């Protein structure tokens, strides 16, 4: 059971700077004091990552079947908690096995299934009315589900998925990639308190999970949540706002790197070896300064 | 005549200890190895092994395996080894068909159902199921493809079952004149020929002295002991050294430092949570004064970096003198 | 010691990498905090005598 | 020179310890001929350089 | 003059044996082959290895 | 020193595309660091003696 989505208004696709982004540590071995260069699916500095954004003033909701070009920085910067997973596969027509990332307000839950998915899939929170709270009403995702050969259901947790009014409390950056029948992701939480795109600073992602999903995946899409209340008319296909989250998409690629471990551990900073001419001096002569 | 430099002061291992997880629980070879139906090959099934001994003992009594053979690991160390994430990836095939499961290997199972990297570590498994999977008539429930467009990808899987389209004219989902269903039977028969015999395929797959384990060899752990140098064995991580308390906070997910060198210099202690810093037990340079050995055989020698004012020298003796150079045993100073 | 003022001030200008030469293993031992390339260098066999 | 140590030289690691825990010595001592032969090498380069 | 396609062997072709030397098999679908000759024969099994 | 990269230094050839197109990535690692440790090799050789 699924209905598209009718009130639409939608631009060209903005585009802004990932000042720096996108740095996960490459290896689980503990290095410190370092100067360490390798090289990787790495986003490239200073690249263009398209952004999405989701808000009711204009009623946009905006959630286009992206390409996976063998690996995909995603960084949701959000309050309210709406994007709450993705839709990862080649068709996504139940012609072939896909990947479902969900968090549906008591689990993550995790399955590499033949999904019959919708056209524009979503996660609709509605004000019930048992009590005056804001949770989870329906789960508008895939209608069927056959042949289904992973699953990594979590432990049950609440969460507070109230619609909050104010800057962006939350910055989530993710690292997806698909290397040799593994669907690496790396993770990282960091809170901000910002209205406008992606924070200048560095964070290095830490691994987080390495799936054996063992599917080929081309295309992807982010699942996200409808709010819903008696304060707005119209049916299902319209009655409703969308939330005030907003999410970023960039494209890894093979790229040398010259990352920094600093004395406890973490890495602190890095160079992109093949940027421009003072990197590449940089990379050249394994320093972070140049005489 | 004269003063040589002769190899650092040498430490020799006291004793040696292994720490291993704590874990007893032996690992599913019945589950794996003894299951009453595996997968086809196309669709082959991976389990996730963890938190287990790999004694692997157990199967001399019944199994008897055609082929067993082990990449980026010698077979008489899995004993002493213990393997970060393992995968089992079983499946059934052709007798013929054995030798493509292997690293950079070509064939219709090698291509189409079953693909494996060469940056692999693990060890394939086959026997001979001619006894369990043929019966008279044709055992025809083990599928393989046999037509794809591409080769697949390293521990990569393909289940669906579109027509393939092999000629110009498009199939439109419905078989016919190149247009093949991609999913062939095999034919099981005990009559028939061993090279044509259905075989039990498993593929082990795993990393090693890299990252956080929980599946270990049967090796029996050994109390802990610092401050000494020890033949110490972590997580199959052999070596020898000094193992001292740390300050560092590794994260959840690492095992091992590792210096400018690469080599390793801390390591969380698998049984109780806790870093302990390496450092090699031999350090300090030495030297031999010496006359000519015609005058006499009589010899000094000057400890560098020890302070002589349970010290590191060879052997005490008598007359010590403490030097801005070192420490000279053998010979006594005079004020002129 | 007999240095003049012009010998001192010569040798503050320049900073040696050893300073002195007795670095017993007790202090690199200790040292796991800070890491010392002459540490480094003594446990890889590399001596400056 | 202490820094070149974290070279493979074509072995199938820069670590001794590793090679002697993965490999016996039936298969080892070809990977610790090569490491041998390496540092040997960057040994020599110094010596050269001094 | 061919286009060693070899994938019609597929279909009903089953090699108990398949050693190649002098190339890797994965990268025989992306090469030319000059002088080719094919050298045809029977023997017993236990005389393959040889 | 353009001439010494006409040297094998044990691999299968001294053409390193000759051997990403036999060998694949399986293979090849082991021959492109045998002629990576000679060139490298050639080149301490020119920087010595320059
Ligand atoms: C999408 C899949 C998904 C991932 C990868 C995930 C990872 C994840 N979520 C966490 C907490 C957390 N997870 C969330 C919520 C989210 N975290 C997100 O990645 C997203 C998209 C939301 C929004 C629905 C919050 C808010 C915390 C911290 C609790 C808090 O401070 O409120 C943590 C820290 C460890 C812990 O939970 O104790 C991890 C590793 N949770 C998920 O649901
Ligand atoms: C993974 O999925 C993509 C899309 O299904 C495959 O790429 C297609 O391959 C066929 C081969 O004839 C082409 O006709 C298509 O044009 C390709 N489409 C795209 C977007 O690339 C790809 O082959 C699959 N990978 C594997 C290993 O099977
Ligand atoms: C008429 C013969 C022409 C041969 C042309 C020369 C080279 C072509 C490369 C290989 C030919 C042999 C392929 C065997 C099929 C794969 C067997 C398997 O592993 O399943
Ligand atoms: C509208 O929904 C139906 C099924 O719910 C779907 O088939 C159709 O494609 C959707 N409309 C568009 C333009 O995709
Ligand atoms: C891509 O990045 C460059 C530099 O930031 C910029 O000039 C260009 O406009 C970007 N591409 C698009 C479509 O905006
Ligand atoms: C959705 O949440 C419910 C509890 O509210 C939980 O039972 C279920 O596991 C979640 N969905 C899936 C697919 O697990
Ligand atoms: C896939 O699903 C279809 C119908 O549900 C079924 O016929 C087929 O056997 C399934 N294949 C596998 C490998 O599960
Ligand atoms: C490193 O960790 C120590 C405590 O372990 C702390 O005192 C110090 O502030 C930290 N320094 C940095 C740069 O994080
Ligand atoms: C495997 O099955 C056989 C026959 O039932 C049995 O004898 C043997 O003990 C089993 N081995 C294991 C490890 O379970
Ligand atoms: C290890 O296992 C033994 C027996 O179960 C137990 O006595 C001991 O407390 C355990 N040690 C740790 C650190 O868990
Ligand atoms: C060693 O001592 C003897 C005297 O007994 C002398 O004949 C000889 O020349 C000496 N040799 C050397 C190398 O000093
Ligand atoms: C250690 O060696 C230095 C230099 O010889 C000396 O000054 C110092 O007194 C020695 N330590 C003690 C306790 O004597
Ligand atoms: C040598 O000098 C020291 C102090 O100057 C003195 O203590 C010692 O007795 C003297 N020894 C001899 C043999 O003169």
């Amino acid at each position: 059971q699924c209905v598209n989505l009718t009130t639409r208004t939608q631009l060209p696709p903005a585009y802004t700077n990932s000042f720096t982004r996108g740095v996960y540590y490459p290896d689980k071995v503990f290095r410190s004091s370092v100067l360490h260069s390798t090289q990787d699916l790495f986003l490239p500095f200073f690249s263009n990552v398209t952004w999405f954004h989701a808000i009711h003033v204009t009623k946009r909701f905006d959630n286009p079947v992206l390409p996976f070009n063998d690996g995909v920085y995603f960084a949701s910067t959000e309050k309210s908690n709406i994007i709450r997973g993705w839709i990862f596969g080649t068709t996504l027509d139940s012609k072939t096995q896909s990947l479902l990332i969900v968090n549906n307000a008591t689990n993550v839950v995790i399955k590499v299934c033949e999904f019959q998915f919708c056209n524009d899939p979503f996660l609709g929170v509605y004000y019930h009315k048992n009590n005056k709270s804001w949770m989870e009403s329906e789960f508008r995702v895939y209608s069927s589900a056959n042949n289904c050969t992973f699953e990594y259901v979590s432990q049950p947790f609440l969460m507070d998925l109230e619609g909050k009014q104010g800057n962006f409390k939350n910055l989530r950056e993710f690292v997806f990639k698909n290397i040799d029948g593994y669907f690496k992701i790396y993770s990282k939480h960091t809170p901000i308190n910002l209205v406008r795109d992606l924070p200048q600073g560095f964070s290095a992602l830490e691994p987080l999970v390495d799936l054996p999903i063992g599917i080929n995946i081309t295309r992807f899409q982010t699942l996200l949540a409808l709010h819903r209340s008696y304060l707005t008319p119209g049916d299902s296909s319209s009655g409703w706002t969308a939330g005030a989250a907003a999410y970023y998409v960039g494209y890894l690629q093979p790229r040398t790197f010259l990352l920094k471990y600093n004395e406890n551990g973490t890495i602190t900073d890095a160079v992109d070896c093949a940027l421009d001419p003072l990197s590449e001096t940089k990379c050249t002569l394994k320093s972070f300064t140049v005489e | 005549k004269g003063i040589y430099q002769t190899s650092n002061f040498r430490v020799q291992p006291t004793e040696s200890i292994v720490r291993f997880p704590n874990i007893t629980n032996l690992c599913p070879f019945g589950e794996v190895f003894n299951a009453t139906r595996f997968a086809s090959v196309y669709a082959w099934n991976r389990k996730r092994i963890s938190n287990c001994v790999a004694d692997y003992s157990v199967l001399y009594n019944s199994a008897s395996f055609s082929t067993f053979k082990c990449y980026g690991v010698s077979p008489t160390k899995l004993n002493d080894l213990c393997f970060t994430n393992v995968y089992a990836d079983s499946f059934v095939i052709r007798g013929d068909e054995v030798r493509q499961i292997a690293p950079g290997q070509t064939g219709k199972i090698a291509d189409y159902n079953y693909k494996l990297p060469c940056d692999f570590t693990g060890c394939v498994i086959a026997w001979n199921s001619n006894n369990l999977d043929s019966k008279v008539g044709g055992n025809y429930n083990y599928l393989y493809r046999l037509f794809r467009k591409s080769n697949l990808k390293p521990f990569e899987r393909d289940i669906s079952t579109e027509i393939y389209q092999a000629g110009s004219t498009p199939c439109n989902g419905v078989e016919g004149f190149n247009c093949y269903f991609p999913l062939q039977s095999y034919g099981f028969q005990p009559t028939n020929g061993v090279g044509y015999q259905p075989y039990r395929v498993v593929v082990l797959s795993f990393e090693l002295l890299h990252a956080p384990a929980t599946v270990c060899g049967p090796k029996k752990s050994t109390n802990l002991v610092k401050n000494k140098c020890v033949n110490f064995n972590f997580n199959g991580l052999t070596g020898t050294g000094v193992l001292t308390e740390s300050n560092k906070k590794f994260l959840p997910f690492q095992q091992f430092g590792r210096d400018i060198a690469d080599t390793t210099d801390a390591v969380r202690d698998p049984q109780t949570l806790e870093i302990l810093d390496i450092t090699p037990c031999s350090f300090g340079g030495v030297s031999v004064i010496t006359p000519g050995t015609n005058t006499s055989n009589q010899v000094a020698v000057l400890y560098q970096d020890v302070n002589c004012t349970t010290w590191r020298v060879y052997s005490t003796g008598s007359n010590v003198f403490q030097t801005r150079a070192g420490c000279l045993i053998g010979a006594e100073h005079v004020n002129n | 010691s007999k240095r003049s003022f012009i010998e001192d001030l010569l040798f503050n200008k320049v900073t040696l990498a050893d300073a002195g030469f007795i670095k017993q293993y007790g202090d690199c031992l200790g040292d796991i905090a800070a890491r010392d390339l002459i540490c480094a260098q003594k446990f890889n066999g590399l001596t400056v005598l | 020179l202490v820094k070149q140590l974290s070279s493979n030289f074509g072995a199938i690691s820069s670590v001794l310890n590793d090679i002697l825990s993965r490999l016996d010595k039936c298969e080892a001592e070809v990977q610790i001929d090569r490491l041998i032969t390496g540092r040997l090498q960057s040994l020599q380069t110094y010596v050269t350089q001094q």
